[PDB]
């Protein structure tokens, strides 16, 4: 249970894991998560913005 | 310009100050020094509802669905 | 952790089926959990000496 | 009396209901207005 | 001349005659949690939240419809009452789905906030769940229809203000479809303001739909344009 | 069982769908039952002459009523998905409703669902591939005071056996039909001992009333 | 006082079970109507509801307000608004035949009975709601109208003074839900049938907004005997909150099923085996016996030997004294799932006003599933059980509660055949 690398994980041959949901940033104590989601068109609810910093992450 | 956040050259953007009465309010803001705009409060209005009422016979006050 | 779940999340498997859980798990991550208003202090004995917190 | 009364009931068409009403239409007091004709008028 | 005599909890006050016992309540300040009562619109009373232990009666009654008889106290803290509330609570979220993520008012249902402030921690309701497959009302307006908690606020707004008559309840027991029933595609005019109606995430903006969930934005008091109402 | 139309012409208004004048005068006698000012309640016996007319209604059948009451549809369309007696989908010339809930499931109506389905073929609330045989199963009507009971169209069968069933339905396959009235003798809702009820010929008015 | 009660004869207060001497006005005149009805009627509407209240009349369809009540509410002074008399004519309580009898084979002291009403209270027009499974007896009652209207004695101007007196018939579609005490007013003015909410009472807002009432069937039979019939007469039959004479019916499991009038109490052995043949395989064969119907707890066999036929009595019993299906159900089939049908009944026809009673009825039927496959644990038995405890009262109407006295009974009594279940259950998957 080590706490490293910031890795996003992905479903069994399937899209990516994020439904773009904010609780990371809201309850990111440095704010380093910034989130802006779109739709796409398949209508799916995702992303478009997902960066974390490496400097405000307090891990 | 490198990550498209909106940074901002102003320290007093995320000032808020939440008080209990207008007057000191006001008080405040003219012991501090800078100007200030004042709008007042507004209740939601007292209304007079009722559900025979919303079972009228020759008034047009009819609940129509249910 | 207790089990008034309304300050600590619960875990996995209520979570990933309940409802409650599920939005117990969602505000207390959003919001915070609300605090009766008052003022307390306490303090432990941390191996410098009073570590007091109010 | 031990003999069934009825088969009075038997001969009733899937019309007879609104028959007996259509006919029976006469004497009929005024069923009483108010204001408007209908609650959205 | 014209006053009734009611204690709430002990701190009287004055109410007017015919009035509701939830008008006086919130008078004094306590807020009772309501779901169906909305004070645009007329008075259903199906969604029960409003049950509070009125005294000298056995049986529990709701307050966004009860006639105020003189000299009531009214017992909102009491055990009962707090158990009713324990079990409406209970009741709403069995057939209600795991869609708090993209729910797209997380920041604003109303589930959410009177659940954890009023309702149970521990669920139950084990098996189930049914859910209804969504509707296409409106291009302007998002519509999913499992998470409808079937609280008839849309369908006395429609009638009582848009006069359009198109929403229906459709059903009997658990199986209450609310809707059009004719594959129309329900227009009109203030069709906008259906999504500030419905107080559950049944009922969204379908251009604004995922783009924000409502503590990163901040709200600022302006003026309308484009009618001279503002 | 699906309550959004989604059309699937035959449906699909307009279908044409018209009354005679004779059921016109059916729909005024019925609207000037009810008081002037509530024209609105009088939608189910419209709906009911509408069915009874046409045996399942359309959904233009639906707008003809509004139009005739000069209603929105949408109370129309809440009235048909709410009660029991009106069948969206279209139906055959005879209906079944096997009545099976508390004193007609333990009086062994699974029998006479296995007779029913064994001699009909089609399964328990489907439709069949032909006419006059859409089976459905219901809950309670009231009429519980003997076997599980049969109601085809506006008529009642009570005290059966698979025999019975033979020859009813073969019977209305020929076109011949028996007596809505009970079965095994016993002609009414009857104790069915050596009659334990009154006997004599009843006085009525004769004997000792007070002011009157 | 009586020793107990039972049938004597000729104080029936009305004869012709079935196909007795003809179906007529005449034969009704023979048997007791259209029989100085008038000087009743021009006396005044206080000495009818003094007749009435001198009789005592508990009302009927298992509910328990009493008539003089309730009509007591009905003298309001008549304002501008109309007076309605709604006759209900449905049969819930799956067992019932209560007033099918009834309408079946005597229409006419109905008429007689709904024209009472009318006069004692101040009513105008009275619409009598047959349930929608019933065209030939709705036939039936049409024909009888159209007697009585042939006759020229109603409809205008009653017996021959100036007093008219519209008696409509409104066809049901179907539903447990349509008998009920206001979603029947609801069903009436063509929205669909959906309860209102108590507090404004049915006497100050009904149909559209008229001073109304609703009445049973048997409440209309019995008024105009006790109208042209002594004060107590029907009083003397029985205790003295409840009294006068009910159908008791065993529609259900024993040799001949069939319905009997009685008295207000009775013994249970006498009626169920002295009057309807014998119980299926003897006395001691049964598991239990449902008195009301089906919006009743059960009551086992060393309750029922020995309980006496009173609405008092089964109060003392905490269930509900309802109509017509006083039955027993044997050892052969299992109560569990008995019940359990009975509430898939309960799930087919509720409105979905209450979110309560929806959500659990939804519930309760699902568990129910999970009971007759046995798939639980005890803690889940008890889980029923606090369900229970929460949903009763806390909707708009009785179904509700009605549903939720059955898994109440069911939890207080047959604990442990649900037990061997699961414990069958256990030994099944292991
Ligand atoms: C759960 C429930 C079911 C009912 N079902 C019926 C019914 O099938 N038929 C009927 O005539 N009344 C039915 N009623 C109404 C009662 O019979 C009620 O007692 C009636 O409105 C007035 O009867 P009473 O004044 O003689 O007590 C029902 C009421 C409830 C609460
Ligand atoms: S927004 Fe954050 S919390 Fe939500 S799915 Fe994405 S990474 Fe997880
Ligand atoms: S769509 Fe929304 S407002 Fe309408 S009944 Fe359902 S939950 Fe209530
Ligand atoms: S309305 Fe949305 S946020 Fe609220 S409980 Fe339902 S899915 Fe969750
Ligand atoms: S308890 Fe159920 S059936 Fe009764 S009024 Fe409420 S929602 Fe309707
Ligand atoms: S607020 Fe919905 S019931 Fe009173
Ligand atoms: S249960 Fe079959 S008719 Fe009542």
């Amino acid at each position: 249970r080590f706490r490293g690398e910031h890795a996003l994980r992905r479903y069994p041959s399937g899209e990516e894991r994020c439904i773009a949901c904010k609780l990371c940033e809201a309850v990111c104590p440095a704010q380093a998560i910034t989130i802006e989601a779109e739709p796409r068109a398949d209508g799916s609810r995702r992303t478009t913005r997902y960066d974390i910093d490496m400097t405000k992450c307090i891990y | 310009p490198l990550m498209g956040w909106a940074s901002t050259a102003d320290p007093l953007s995320n000032l808020v100050l939440t008080f209990s009465t207008k007057e000191d309010a006001i008080a405040f803001a003219e012991k501090n020094g800078w100007s200030y705009d004042v709008e007042e409060r507004k209740v939601p209005k007292p209304k007079s509802k009722s559900y025979g009422a919303n079972f009228s016979w020759n008034k047009r006050t009819r609940v129509s669905t249910k | 952790k207790v089990d008034d779940a309304k300050v600590s999340p619960p875990k996995r498997a209520e979570m990933k089926t309940s409802m409650e859980s599920l939005i117990h798990h969602f505000k207390l991550y959003t919001e915070g959990y609300q605090v009766p208003p008052g003022a307390t202090y306490t303090a432990i004995e941390a191996p410098k000496g009073e570590f007091g917190v109010y | 009396n031990t003999t069934y009364k009825n088969l009075q009931h038997h001969d009733y068409s899937t019309y007879t209901f609104l028959d007996l009403n259509l006919d029976l239409s006469k004497f009929r007091m005024p069923q009483p207005s108010s204001g408007r004709e209908s609650p959205r008028h | 001349s014209n006053l009734i005599e009611v204690f709430v909890d002990g701190q009287s006050v004055m109410v007017e005659p015919g009035t509701t016992v939830l008008q006086a309540c919130e008078k004094v300040g306590m807020q009772i949690p309501r779901f169906c009562y909305h004070e645009r619109l007329s008075v259903a009373g199906n969604c029960r939240m409003c049950l509070v232990e009125i005294e000298k009666a056995p049986k529990v009654v709701a307050a966004c419809a009860m006639p105020v008889m003189k000299g009531w106290n009214i017992l909102t803290n009491s055990e009962k009452t707090k158990k009713a509330r324990e079990g409406v609570m209970e009741f709403l979220l069995a057939n209600h789905p795991l869609d708090c993520p993209i729910c797209d008012q997380g920041g604003e249902c109303d589930l959410q906030d009177q659940s954890m402030m009023f309702g149970s921690d521990r669920s139950r309701f084990l098996e189930g769940k049914r859910a209804v497959e969504d509707k296409n009302i409106g291009p302007l307006v998002k519509t999913i229809m499992t998470r409808c908690i079937q609280c008839t606020r849309c369908i006395r707004f429609a009638s009582e203000i848009a006069g359009v008559d198109d929403l229906g309840t459709t059903g009997r027991g658990n199986d209450m479809q609310v809707g059009t029933y004719i594959e129309k595609m329900f227009m009109s005019e203030l069709s906008g303001n259906i999504i500030d109606i419905c107080p559950v995430g049944a009922l969204t903006s379908k251009p604004y739909a995922f783009t924000a969930r409502p503590w990163e934005t901040r709200k600022t008091e302006s003026i309308d344009v484009m009618d001279a109402v503002g | 069982a699906l309550f959004v139309h989604r059309d699937t012409p035959k449906n699909n208004p307009e279908t044409p769908f018209d009354f005679t004048p004779e059921n016109y005068k059916r729909i005024e006698a019925i609207v000037k039952n009810y008081p002037e000012g509530h024209k609105a309640a009088a939608v189910l016996p419209v709906l009911d002459l509408a069915q009874r007319q046409n045996g399942w209604l359309p959904i233009s059948a639906m707008n003809k009523v509004a139009e005739i009451l000069q209603v929105p549809p949408m109370r129309v369309y809440e009235v048909a998905t709410f009660y029991t007696m009106y069948n969206r989908k279209p139906v055959g010339k005879y209906h079944i409703q096997v009545c099976t809930t508390t004193p007609c499931m333990l009086r062994n109506s699974d029998s006479i669902l296995e007779a029913i389905q064994k001699k009909l073929g089609i399964k328990v609330g489907e439709t069949t591939p032909d006419k006059l045989f859409t089976l459905i199963e219901v809950e309670c009507l009231g009429a519980c005071v003997n076997a599980p009971m049969v109601q085809i169209n506006d008529n009642y069968y009570e005290d059966l056996t698979p025999k019975d069933i033979e020859e009813i339905i073969d019977e209305l396959k020929a076109g011949k039909i028996p007596k809505p009235g009970p079965r095994s003798g016993r002609f009414s809702c009857e104790p069915a001992g050596g009659l334990t009820s009154l006997t004599e010929p009843p006085k009525g008015p004769g004997f000792g009333v007070q002011a009157g | 006082k009586t020793s107990f009660g039972s049938l004597k004869d000729e104080d029936r207060i009305f004869t012709n079970l079935y196909g007795r001497h003809d179906w007529r006005l005449k034969g009704a005149q023979s048997r007791g109507d259209w029989y100085k009805t008038k000087e009743i009627l021009l006396k005044g509407p206080d000495w009818i509801l003094g007749e009435v209240k001198t009789s005592g009349l508990r009302g009927r369809g298992g509910a328990g307000f009493p008539t003089g009540l309730k009509w007591s509410f009905m003298n309001k002074p008549s304002d501008g608004r109309p007076k309605y008399l709604v006759v209900n004519a449905d049969e819930g309580e799956p067992g019932t035949c209560k007033d099918r009898e009834i309408i079946r084979h005597d229409p006419h002291k109905l008429v007689e009975g709904c024209l009472v009403g009318g006069r004692a209270m101040g009513a105008r027009a009275a619409y009598i709601y047959i349930r929608g499974e019933f065209y030939n007896e709705a036939s039936n009652l049409q024909v009888a109208i159209r007697e009585a209207y042939e006759a020229g004695l109603i409809g205008k101007n009653a017996c021959g003074s100036g007093y008219d007196f519209d008696v409509f018939v409104v066809r049901g579609a179907g539903a447990y839900i349509c008998g009920e005490e206001t979603a029947l007013i609801e069903s009436i003015e063509g929205k669909q049938g959906k309860p209102r909410l108590k507090p404004p009472f049915p006497a100050d807002v009904g149909v559209f907004g008229c001073p109304t009432t609703v009445a049973n069937v048997e409440t209309v039979a019995v008024s105009p005997t006790i109208c042209r019939r002594g004060g107590a007469w029907f009083a003397s039959f029985g205790r003295e909150r409840n009294s006068g004479t009910k159908l008791f019916n065993i529609s259900g499991h024993v040799n001949n099923p069939c319905t009997v009038e009685e008295e207000m109490s009775v013994p249970l052995k006498e009626l169920i085996e002295k009057h309807a043949g014998g119980v299926t395989g003897g006395w001691d064969n049964l598991l239990a016996v449902i008195p009301g119907g089906s919006s009743t707890p059960l009551i086992p066999k060393s309750v029922c030997e020995t309980v006496l036929m009173d609405f008092d009595a089964l109060i003392q019993a905490q269930t509900g004294l309802g109509t017509a299906a006083v039955i027993v159900m044997d050892r052969s089939t299992d109560i569990v799932k008995a019940i359990a049908r009975l509430i898939e009944f309960y799930k087919h026809e509720s409105c979905g006003q209450c979110t309560p009673c929806r959500e659990g009825v939804d519930w309760m039927n699902k568990v129910m599933a999970r009971f007759v496959r046995g798939d639980a644990r005890p803690a889940e038995i008890d889980s029923l059980w606090e369900i229970s405890k929460q949903i009763e009262g806390h909707t708009i109407c009785a179904l509700g509660d009605g549903a939720a006295w059955p898994v109440q009974g069911l939890i207080r009594h047959f604990r442990p055949e649900l037990e061997e279940r699961m414990q069958r259950f256990a030994q099944q998957h292991q």
